[PDB]
């Protein structure tokens, strides 16, 4: 009947190792979504940079001609 | 010794190089057969390809005693010696025994019992060195933990069990509860050294197959491709990687080297354990990196180890990126210069202070045969034994009533929460009690610290934890509620703030001494060593989620914890290691370079020895937006009368540019200075304290301003200077009229990298037609805007060809961003280092 | 070494660490012809001094 | 400080000044065109950074597949059963008759054979 007491130990031990992997799952998911969030922000800038640059291409030509 | 094999005597005994050997011809006699002891060699008959006989190894009793006496010598030579120095000698002795004898040791049970005895003795030498005559306060983790985690890094050959209890860790939940976490023997070193049988048979096949792989290299006359051997690299009794040893054009001539290293015993008084090998001829015959990594795993991983240490008291967020300080000045130098045996042993104690402090929650754990509960004065710490230096170390942490100062701060920080929730909790008032100053560390009993009076009573829950999200909230009604806040300083045996908060609550609420003004309240507990928090008691509606939220906010930002945390860190010595478009913005920015400032030339003499002559140099200060260049020549007269010249040269670089900056109007002074050598940041900082508006940044990109000395307009000008004159230049030879600053800037970088590679090929590139000239009012040859592009392409190809030659890579493998970054000198070398 | 003064039995040679020497000994010993035969009373004696 | 030779080669004809003090007390439309030209490189640098961000998704997306979905969730699923198996093994026991012992060891040995041994 001591084995019954041993089980409560191994039950706690196993459950308490299980706690770590659960948290480990939470940590992995957290990193990915911040990147999803963060990278979502970065690709929103990609249009804006396209709009800038193309306008500068015109305004390069325009200013260079205008001042001459 | 004479040993005789016959039809009567079947064991052919012999004893060579310390290996006691018994041969049994198993084709003849059958007393033992193919038993899987590790240390039995199988004698393959070479012509019949049969296991005709077995050889049983042992370590001979002569070399047992040579080993035993080496451990005795280490124990005798202890005294005032650091624990690291002791175990470094143990490790060296143990590696020496093991890497020599290998599988002979494990067949020699009388050695293994000795190895257990010696290892335990080294441990006990450390235990008694910390005045701790008991097992419990010294569990395995203190010794075997690798020494970059501040353990001793002891190696083992014992079946040293790691207690299953000692692997747990705990982390604070945001809910205010605590989750325990987790992830057997400590590893024997023996499994990490390849046994000699495997080494020999693998050495035959490896060097045999190398001859075939060289026959391919011979047949094709190709380069001996190391890619053909990368699986073989750490094989062979001579390690095959010694074939590529850069010294090997000499090591071919060091003949008779093995006997030479043995006769050193008559020449050098210091015994050498690796007398039998030489890393340049044998190669390194063992590699123990896997032992270090696996040892962390056996001890529970970094999170499981660090609970045994005061790390959680630092409240660093993570272990990675932390480092341990060393300097050797004052630690060792002053003891060499000004020895005094009774006093200067306190300097040798500096690592032991750090070590004992670091392992405090283990070495001062309450689980003891005896000890005493010596409470530290003015403090809640208990000092269960007279551990030599932990007492003074902890006093310096909690100096000047820090224990009380913490407790009052958390009590009043709670007041500043209650003062803003009165109506929501239906509180008529909250009282900070007249807490007696002892109360913060009188551990045997307590008062209420904060008292709540209801507006018209609340219903009140049965006693429960802050982690218990559900409550029997209709159990009773009461209109007075108390909070008791109790600090704690845990140890690895006891830092569970959940069970602590319960047990102290249940005790005090039944104890007669407890000055509690109501039958219902909570006890709040804080483990100040682990930064854990908890609460237990009765709860009225809205109280539990407030304390849960409020307590975390306190732990995150309270100032009294911060001064404690810094004191722990400053005691542990343990510290944390913590743009291309910007150059052309409307600010004023100077690049500065110090590499050309102090220069020395070498020549032969009539004495045959060389001698050093200093020569004139220059500080190089360049504005990349405007192209303006300030070339402050530094003349050899400033080195006269001094000998610490290199540090003086660093000081004089920062000083002379500060003198220039201080003379110029603030509308022309920089606002950022970008410095091409990180060693120059700090003398500039201490010199530019008078101008806080200037930010100073390390360049991190590499700009080769050292190469400008190859330009004759600079070389002769700087060499032939008679005084430390200033010379002003512009590197943009009118380019800012016809091209932009960036391409003009990039052109300078292309030209500078070019002449750093080769001036003359650059001059060839800069002279595409022989009719081109350099005008005296210019620095570069006069070229058209398209001709400048043509020479830029030649410089770009020249840079990449030199890069490709230096790295064995095709230029066509490089993208437009990579070739740019190569021009910027960024760290492109391998993907494993970015 | 160039002139081959020492014959190959002179040990602390550059090519064997002493544990390999023990191996080449017992490897070379076992390779001897009829070395384990004792039918007619043949004996091996190894002498070390 | 006040009497150290300054040689000036920045202009088309040479000048000499007695020192820093004598030196220290001795368009923008075109400049802005140069600025305009630089901004073209800025988006070029950012597009290349966006290519690195593109590879950053490859790192992140393989962490989803390999690290979270395969490695973590699989070992989760296996051992979380083993917890409940071992809890179930604990549940089985107590005060049997003869046939209750048979059903116990039938149950224990058939269902939980590793734990039984
Ligand atoms: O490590 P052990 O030999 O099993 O002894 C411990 C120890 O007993 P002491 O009271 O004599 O020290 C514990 O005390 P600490 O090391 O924490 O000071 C105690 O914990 P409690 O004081 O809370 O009882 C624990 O008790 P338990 O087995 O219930 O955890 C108890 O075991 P024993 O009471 O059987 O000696």
């Amino acid at each position: 009947e001591d084995i019954l007491a041993k089980l409560k130990l191994r039950i706690q031990e196993r459950d308490e190792a299980l706690n770590f992997r659960k948290e480990e799952k939470r940590k992995l998911e957290q990193n990915i979504e911040e990147n999803k969030s963060m990278i979502a922000k970065i690709e929103m800038e990609l249009p804006n940079q396209s709009t800038k640059y193309t306008m500068y291409q015109e305004l390069r030509v325009y200013s260079r001609s205008l001042l001459e | 010794f004479v040993s005789v094999y016959s039809k009567d005597n079947p064991n052919m005994l012999f004893d060579m190089s310390g290996f006691e050997c018994r041969i049994l011809p198993k084709c003849r006699t059958a007393n033992e057969e193919f038993v899987h002891r590790d240390g039995v060699w199988n004698l393959q008959n070479e012509v019949t390809k049969e296991r005709t006989a077995q050889c049983f190894l042992k370590v001979d009793e002569e070399s047992l005693s040579k080993f035993h006496n080496r451990i005795r010598q280490i124990l005798m030579s202890s005294g005032s010696t650091t624990f690291t120095k002791i175990v470094n000698k143990w490790n060296t002795a143990l590696i020496g025994l093991m890497t020599y004898f290998r599988e002979a040791v494990v067949n020699t049970q009388e050695l293994l019992d000795l190895l257990v005895k010696c290892e335990n003795k080294i441990q006990t030498r450390i235990k008694i060195g910390l005045n701790s005559k008991m097992p419990s306060r010294f569990p395995p983790v203190v010794f075997y933990t690798p020494k970059e985690i501040g353990g001793l890094g002891m190696l083992s050959m014992g079946h040293v069990l790691i207690p299953q209890s000692d692997l747990r860790w705990m982390q604070q939940t945001e809910a205010g509860g605590v989750t325990h976490f987790r992830s057997q023997l400590i590893p024997n070193l023996y499994r990490y050294i390849q046994p000699w049988e495997a080494e020999f048979v693998d050495s035959v096949r490896v060097w045999a197959e190398y001859a075939l792989k060289r026959q391919e290299a011979n047949a094709q006359n190709r380069r001996l491709t190391l890619e053909d051997l990368d699986d073989s690299w750490d094989r062979g009794i001579p390690r095959i990687n010694t074939l590529f040893q850069k010294d090997r054009h000499t090591l071919a001539y060091d003949k008779g080297w093995r006997v030479r290293t043995e006769f050193k015993a008559y020449q050098i008084l210091k015994q050498n354990p690796f007398w039998w090998t030489h890393q340049r001829h044998d190669g390194k015959l063992w590699n123990l990196n896997n032992y270090r990594t696996d040892m962390i795993q056996a001890l529970g991983g970094v999170e499981g180890i660090l609970e045994h240490t005061l790390f959680r008291g630092t409240y660093f967020p993570t272990w990675e990126g932390l480092f341990w300080e060393r300097a050797s000045g004052f630690e060792e130098s002053m003891k060499f210069k000004k020895l005094t045996n009774a006093q200067r042993s306190g300097l040798n104690q500096i690592p032991n202070r750090r070590f004992t402090l670091w392992w405090s929650p283990t070495i001062n754990r309450a689980n003891v045969y005896v000890g005493f509960q010596v409470q530290l004065d003015l403090t809640g710490i208990f000092m269960h034994g007279k551990i030599p230096t932990l007492k003074i170390s902890l006093i310096q942490i909690f100096r000047a009533h820090l224990w009380q100062k913490i407790h009052e701060s958390v009590v009043m920080d709670l007041c500043q929460v209650f003062d803003q929730e009165l109506d929501a909790l239906e509180i008529q008032t909250v009282q900070k009690e007249t807490i007696h100053p002892r109360k913060s560390y009188k551990m045997n009993s307590s008062c209420a610290d904060v008292l709540l009076f209801a507006q018209y009573k609340w219903n009140v829950s049965r006693p429960s934890l802050m982690a218990d999200s559900k409550d029997v909230m209709d159990n009773t009604t009461t209109q007075k509620y108390w909070l008791d806040v109790q600090l704690r300083w845990g140890d690895y045996d006891s830092h569970d703030v959940e069970r602590y908060a319960r047990a102290k609550f249940l005790d005090y609420t039944t104890d007669n001494m407890s000055i509690y003004p109501s039958p219902t309240g909570v006890l709040i507990a804080i483990d100040l060593a682990y930064n854990l928090y908890s609460a237990y008691g009765n709860w009225f509606p809205g109280m539990k989620p407030l304390i849960r939220q409020a307590m975390a906010k306190i732990i995150k930002a309270n100032p009294a914890f911060y001064v404690l945390r810094e004191r722990i860190r400053k005691g542990l010595q343990l510290y944390s290691s913590e743009n291309y478009g910007e150059l052309f913005s409307n600010q004023i920015i100077w690049f500065v370079d110090d590499t050309n400032v102090y220069r020395v030339t070498i020549h032969k003499t009539f004495e045959g020895n060389l001698t050093t002559k200093p020569i004139n140099g220059a500080i190089f200060i360049f504005n990349p937006r405007t192209g303006q260049l300030f070339l402050k020549i530094i003349h050899t007269s400033v080195w006269a009368g001094q000998k610490r010249l290199s540090q003086l040269a660093k000081w004089k670089t920062a000083e002379e540019v500060a003198a220039l900056i201080r003379s110029l109007p603030v509308e022309e002074q920089p606002r950022q200075i970008i410095v091409t050598r990180k060693a120059m940041l700090d003398p500039l900082e201490v010199h530019l304290l008078d101008f806080p508006n200037i930010v100073i940044k390390g360049s991190e990109l590499m700009l080769p301003f050292q190469a400008i000395m190859k330009v004759e307009k600079f070389g002769d000008l700087i060499l032939k200077a008679t005084e430390p004159q200033m010379v002003l230049f512009n590197l943009y030879d009118d380019w800012l009229k016809t091209i932009s600053s960036y391409t003009a800037f990039s052109r300078v970088v292309l030209i500078m990298r070019g002449m750093h590679i080769n001036p003359d090929k650059t001059k060839v590139i800069l002279k595409p037609d022989k009719t081109t000239i350099t005008e005296p009012h210019h620095i570069w040859p006069t070229l058209s805007d398209d001709d400048w592009i043509k020479v830029e392409l030649a410089l770009k190809d020249m840079i990449l060809a030199d890069y490709g030659k230096k790295n064995n890579v095709n230029v066509a493998s490089l993208t437009q961003s990579e070739v740019r970054d190569i021009i910027l000198g960024m760290e492109i070398s391998a993907p494993s280092q970015q | 070494d160039k002139r081959r003064l020492f014959p190959a039995w002179v040990k602390p040679g550059d090519t064997e660490p002493p544990p390999l020497l023990t191996y080449k000994w017992c490897q070379g010993l076992n390779n001897l012809q009829d070395v384990w035969e004792t039918s007619e009373g043949e004996c091996n004696v190894i002498m070390e001094t | 400080y006040s009497n150290i030779k300054v040689i000036d080669m920045t202009g088309k004809q040479q000048k000499i000044y007695s020192g820093y003090d004598s030196f220290s007390m001795k368009l923008i439309h075109n400049l802005n065109l140069l600025v305009d030209l630089t901004e073209e490189g800025i988006r070029r640098s950012n597009q290349q950074l966006i290519s690195l961000k593109d590879q950053t998704t490859a790192l992140e997306y393989d962490l989803q597949q390999v690290q979270k979905s395969l490695g973590t969730e699989e070992q989760e699923a296996q051992h979380i059963k083993d917890v409940y198996e071992l809890i179930d093994g604990f549940s089985s026991n107590r005060s049997p008759s003869m046939e209750e012992c048979q059903e116990l060891f039938r149950r224990l040995r058939s269902e939980f054979p590793h734990e039984y041994e």
